[PDB]
């Protein structure tokens, strides 16, 4: 679970 | 020659590491303070590598192909060559004048010492030096600075990765890009093996990475100091 890095990169 | 593609390739390569990459350090001011006198410089250095994985994060967006991948191969890739993207990014920044790595002022300019006062011993700070002395005598052009960074983010060895032929795919056209672009645009003697050399400092770069993901884990071991790291950090880390 990496939400930051997900959103970093949507 | 180097094709039209190519060209592409490294305009947005190039285009992609100017939006990421403040060569005034300005950013710099909004970091914890830096201490110079144990873990005095942890807040400010974790907090520069924060920011780093930040600027590696939105230049992995631009490079041609990365968006093909899955959200799960994305966070794969970026997860293990944070640090050896941070690392030879900031070669950039680092002279061979005095070893250190200069941004801006002499308040943000690091040395062995305040690395070293970030919690890390000189068992990876001697390699780390090392590395960016043969990286800077390599002298490339910011051409071949961008590709390399691109070609370590994708690399298909990287554990827990799915489709690794995808992510081939992809590297072999950085590859290709690169291969061709210091045979027309880079001149002897510099050209000289300089590929093979670019694929060594990628050899060393996961050197450095495996040790310091041994130091990584003494240091975040008590929590009074993954108490001074980031969210960001920790989440990319452990
Ligand atoms: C915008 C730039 C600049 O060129 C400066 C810059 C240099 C970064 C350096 C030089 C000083 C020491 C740093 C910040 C290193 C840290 C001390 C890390 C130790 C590096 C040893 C490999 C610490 C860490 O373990 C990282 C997760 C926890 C805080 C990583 C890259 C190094 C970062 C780069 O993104």
């Amino acid at each position: 679970n990496h939400p930051m890095l997900m959103n970093l990169l949507k | 020659k180097l094709s039209e593609e190519q060209q592409h390739i490294i305009a947005i390569l190039l285009d992609a590491h100017h939006k990421t990459y403040d060569p005034t350090y300005a950013d710099f001011r909004d970091f914890r303070p830096p201490v110079r006198m144990p873990l005095s410089m942890l807040p400010h250095l974790a907090d520069l590598v924060s920011y780093s994985i930040q600027k590696v994060i939105g230049f992995a967006k631009m490079i041609p192909g990365f968006r093909d991948l899955t959200s799960d191969d994305q966070i794969v890739l970026l997860k293990s060559s944070a640090i050896e993207v941070i690392m030879l990014r900031s070669n950039q920044s680092f002279t061979m004048d005095d070893m250190s790595w200069d941004c801006g002022s002499q308040d943000y300019k690091y040395d062995v010492t305040d690395v070293s006062k970030a919690g890390h011993t000189l068992e990876l700070i001697e390699p780390l030096i090392k590395f960016q002395v043969g990286l800077k005598k390599l002298n490339l052009h910011e051409e071949e600075h961008v590709l390399l960074m691109a070609i370590c983010i994708v690399s298909p060895d990287r554990p827990g990765v799915q489709d690794a032929k995808l992510v081939e795919a992809i590297q072999d056209r950085l590859s290709n890009t690169l291969q061709t672009y210091i045979r027309c645009r880079h001149p002897p003697p510099g050209s000289h093996q300089l590929y093979a050399k670019m694929i060594q400092k990628l050899a060393d770069l996961r050197s450095l990475n495996e040790e310091h993901s041994k130091q990584y884990r003494s240091l975040s071991f008590q929590p009074e100091n993954s108490m001074k790291l980031t969210p960001l950090v920790l989440e990319v880390f452990g």
